């Protein structure tokens, strides 16, 4: 299971232009002086920090989840929760002669337990080395418009924060970064064998 | 017999058939390690060897080999059925008819060969790379292979301490712990800590050895047990204590040495575990261990002895256990002859043919 | 259900006399820090002093000075004895249950049922044993005498089977002490040949 | 035979084999080391030496030789077979027939050899570095080899010690756990904590010759239990306790005690280890003792005896334990005696021929 | 179990003119190049500390595994997470000779269980005495952008600080230094024997 | 066991012109005036206490490990952890005849418990009186470059911390120098008598 994303984000799907605004806009020293391309690194940085304590992934960007063997008999719950549309779930074998698969499998999307969810009982089976891969395209929408604002509010009090200090410095709001979070994080009660 | 050719194929004609291969370890871990299976199987072979037999034969069961008499055949024969399912007899035949030595071979380095028809046609005694293969191919069939019942294999017996090789291990590992926790394990009876006036600080050779001195004289042993021991500044003395003393394991072993003796089918009383008052007063105990587990042993032995060695003689010979002179089943025969012996209305050689008497 | 009780709670023993680190206590040593190693030269004078003089029955309770630093927490195995003692030993009881044997006869502990054996043998050739031959020998009267041409029966003996003799002292003497009746009228009840 | 001759080969013939390697150190720990094993040994090898026997050749069995007498020599050969498994028996041979010496070999020194056809053909007796090499490749085969039953080894005996061989080590060390507890242990009474003005102050010395003298003479002993004991400023006393007091791996010593009397085969009743009660009244469990483990175990070295000095005669001669006027076995006389001589319908010969009397 | 580095880090693959625009230096100086000598050594000293914490790579150096037994049976984890084409088990023997071995051994990508694990049930056998050196080449990606980019902000977080404080001087974040590097530690609870 | 080193250090393989840099270099007094073989004796004072809490060696000196008696029946775990190349393993006599082993013996390097673990069975057994005596090279290189960087930089965290205040004077930083030894000390939970 590497799962690798295969592209990331443009850059220019990022709301640097807003960012710019949620840093100093209606107060402030003026527009002010910032690094423009420095603040699409912080961005890029409270993202991350955000996708993976949510295990989301807010641009929409597409992933490649190739793993081994099917955990369950059938359901396979996929990490990146927000998805839509399986790629393709094409099946290489030891050597490599990657034959996709179009059918035997419906993606049951939502937002807690993404699935596969293959029909019936029967999930394709794996090739004995050769494993399986999936290609699916998670998250919400492809422009910053798209996303739960809430959750973007998140992005922009964290990557304000990252701009706003550099090293680990001390400094309890009530809808904080972690407060806005926490209704999108996943609350698994799982650690047994199924 | 019909179907007697078609699973022979599957295990494969001709070739050696092994079965179990733990089997000998077993015997070091599960006999010459604990003392319930060690004791479990000394009870019953020395059991079956005592019993009488009912038939010429018995001349050869008498003495059936230089150094192994009639009572040492059975320990040796019983004692392989017990441990490994089966029971071999090597017969040598100088003479034409009732061959003059028996020979228990030991059944870790014994296999079978399905042959045609599915029943045997050879078995190899393999000691080192070196083999034998005894035929079968032949009226007189050299071995008999006693088996225990197997319902899943179709050419070995099950032996008991199989069924029990969980509650061996939990009896030779508990009996382990134990030992082991006598050998490691670090109590002290205290330990007098000495901080200082830091958080940390050692005390000088000059002070550690006047602090054995009056801690070997004046404090340890039986004759200074309780002497008040005066604390200055710093020292402080924490008693320690150990605190599951007894008991480590205790019933899960006193569980386990009974279900060993469960699968020999030995009583609880017999073998001298401790446990519940199940059979009451050794009159019943010996009674049920001479009638659920050692006469139904020995009669199907010499039921096997009976046709193997009829086979040699012209005449079938029957042969069965005594079943009478046992003194185990004296319970049994008080019962059965105050019962007709009481019956007064019936006559005096009308009671004999009952109780086994010649009439007069 | 449970046979499988039976085989993992006696399993569960093994692998824990098998996987399991008790200790018999814990040389703490922190240090000036919050944490602290001792050097290799300190800590082969620690097994040394612990290998030789505090180990083992024979050093059973030494006093064990504790300079600053170091600290002896003892630790302990609270549950010791009985893991899954009694579900085991029910489990033990259900199998015996199922195919009929007492719990008296195979051996098993538990509460006294049956008293003295004269029963529980009788109860086994009779609840379990008899019944269950008695309906395989009716299979082989009628299976056996379908190569012949008359029909033959075959059913158990029920006589000279040494666990019924409970049943047979109580009817031999029943009628035999019934002095009303002849001679030749209780051979006919008992089932000898009349005279 | 035939097996025999390939499993020589494989070990090498002509070579010593030795077998065992801690029969030597089990006999300093478990029979000479704890009191369980040691009497459970004599217990067993004191009672075989007391059974009468059935037959001339009686007469060397009565004086073997000088200083070492008919039960004496039984004492050591039964206690040679239940501390290793094996027991030997050298003849002096300056007559033909019925050789006026007999010698218990101790089997520490001895060692087989396998010789040509499997069955042995030397014993080596080695002492030191020095050898003998008896030879076995003659008919009166000077040495009897008496075999306890071994599965798994060719030539030689399970010792049931060997069997025992973890419970001897858990209740030799559980008892030099409570040996070693009370000679090296620093229990006090208390301790008279001094602190001072600072966290940490001596007393001086003259202070301190005061504070002994005011324990020494009014507190310590019985005759100053629990003075008032005013404690001014600085001192304390703290009195300390003892957690585990009694009960020191009492019970799984007392578990492993009846696990050598488990392997051994004696009850629990006889040697006089605690135990729930399992036999009754001693009637049966010194019964039970000589019909589960001395009389099994009598009638197998006889039935040896029997043979090996039979090769001295011409004729051979059975030798059997008597089974008869040994007094453990009254319980099964009574038993059979009321019940013949209370059967009144078969008549006065036909009853002393049941019982064993001479017919009139 | 050695795993050494066979090649360390370029140096010209870190991103010194980055962690520059982190600092907060200075935009238009003619020197512009006084700390260039030490912003790498701290850069150098930030991302060894979080490989250790987190048993991650980020660079993509490659590596070399020579061990002597394995571990299991046939499993054989690999420490360094992030891997991928594993060159070579080469099988040295007891002195001298190196026979590499295609071996029929497989390669299980993961982030969390990178194994080694072998088809034939069985990994080739080892001369006793000799030992089985693995080069293997684990990371991310070869350039810095490849990264995951909050990792790569612990890195900007923690190297930051170093060049803030020289010695251990003391001195509360919602996403610190610790709490992007928690999502890619190794999270273990065995202790036992297998 | 005495294990004195052989050799110590040239001084000159010291990163003394480098820790003048760690010490003020971008941002401070000037380069300033330092005596300068005084920064060279507070590197020798946190190496040798770096050196000691984790085991480690750091500088590949040369070391002579001298004692009686083997302590388990064949393995010898070696305290300074990474090594490499037993010089000689040549074996006094209580009168000093000096006669060395060259087989019988193959190092197995290890960065957790370096050993020396003997073919089959049979380590060489010692003259009664006439201690064993083991030559070896323990350390990562032989220059200050091929440390891991971690390691480093707790010396230049702790070397500066003595150059900066000089009594023991009071001062829980996130990787300070604790948390920068603690991926390098030994873990033993061994008590006992093997």
């Amino acid at each position: 299971m590497m799962l690798n994303e295969v592209t990331a984000v443009p850059g220019t799907a990022l709301p640097v232009a807003e960012f710019r605004d949620h840093l100093r806009l209606g107060t402030g020293f003026a527009d002010l002086g910032a690094e423009d391309a420095a603040l699409l690194s912080y961005l890029r940085a409270a993202i991350a920090a955000i996708e993976g304590r949510t295990a989301k992934a807010l641009i929409s960007r597409g992933f490649r989840l190739a793993l081994t063997a099917w955990r369950w008999g059938d359901m396979q719950t996929l990490p990146i929760a927000p998805v839509a549309t399986v790629t393709a779930l094409r099946l290489v074998d030891a050597a490599g002669v990657e034959t996709p698969v179009a059918a035997g499998w419906r993606l049951v999307p939502d937002m807690a337990r993404p699935r596969i969810e293959a029909l019936g009982a029967m999930l394709p089976m794996i090739p004995t080395g050769g494993r399986v891969e999936i290609d699916f395209t998670a998250g919400f929408g492809a422009s910053w418009s798209a996303l739960p604002v809430d959750l973007a509010q998140a992005v922009f009090l964290l990557a304000a924060q990252y701009y706003e200090l550099r090293h680990d410095g001390a400094a309890a709001m009530p809808f904080g970064v972690m407060a806005l979070i926490e209704r999108w994080r996943t609350v698994r009660v799982l650690g047994g064998r199924p | 017999s019909v179907t007697g050719r078609i699973v022979a194929m599957a295990s494969g004609a001709g070739r050696p058939v092994w079965g179990p291969r733990d089997t000998v370890s077993l015997m070091r871990t599960g006999f010459a390690g604990n003392p319930v299976g060690f004791r479990s199987v000394k009870l019953i072979a020395e059991a079956t060897a005592a019993v009488p037999l009912i038939c010429p034969v018995l001349d050869l069961l008498r003495r059936p080999n230089a150094g192994q008499g009639r009572a040492e055949l059975f320990e040796a024969l019983i004692g392989q059925i017990l441990l490994s399912g089966n029971g071999y007899l090597e017969a040598v035949c100088p003479e034409p008819g009732v061959p003059r030595e028996l020979h228990v071979l030991r059944s870790d380095r014994m296999a079978v060969v399905p042959g045609a028809d599915g029943w045997p046609v050879g078995y190899d005694y393999t000691v080192g790379g070196r083999k034998h293969r005894f035929d079968m191919t032949g009226h007189p069939d050299p071995i008999c292979h006693i088996k225990s019942f197997h319902p899943t294999d179709d050419h070995y017996g099950l032996s008991p301490m199989q069924a029990a090789a969980v509650a061996l291990d939990v009896h030779n590992a508990a009996s382990a712990w134990s030992k082991a926790l006598l050998d490691n394990a670090a109590r002290p009876s205290g330990a007098i800590i000495y901080k200082g006036a830091d958080g940390q600080g050692v005390l000088a050779p000059e002070q550690y050895e006047r602090l054995i001195f009056e801690m070997e004289t004046h404090h340890q042993g039986a004759r200074n047990a309780g002497r008040p021991m005066l604390l200055e500044g710093g020292l402080d003395w924490k008693p320690m204590g150990f605190s599951p003393s007894d008991m480590e394991f205790h019933e899960t072993k006193a569980a386990a040495a009974r279900e060993i003796a469960l699968a020999f089918g030995v009583p609880p009383m017999l073998i001298g575990i401790p446990g519940d008052a199940t059979y009451a007063n050794y009159a019943e105990a010996n009674r049920a261990f001479y009638r659920l587990t050692v006469l139904p042993l020995l009669t199907r032995v010499s039921a096997a002895l009976a046709w193997w060695l009829s086979g040699y003689l012209g005449a079938q010979i029957e042969l069965k256990p005594d079943l009478d002179q046992v003194p185990a089943l004296a319970v049994e025969r008080d019962q059965l002859w105050a019962r007709i012996g009481a019956a007064g209305f019936l006559s005096n050689s009308e009671k004999r043919v009952l109780l086994g008497l010649p009439p007069t």
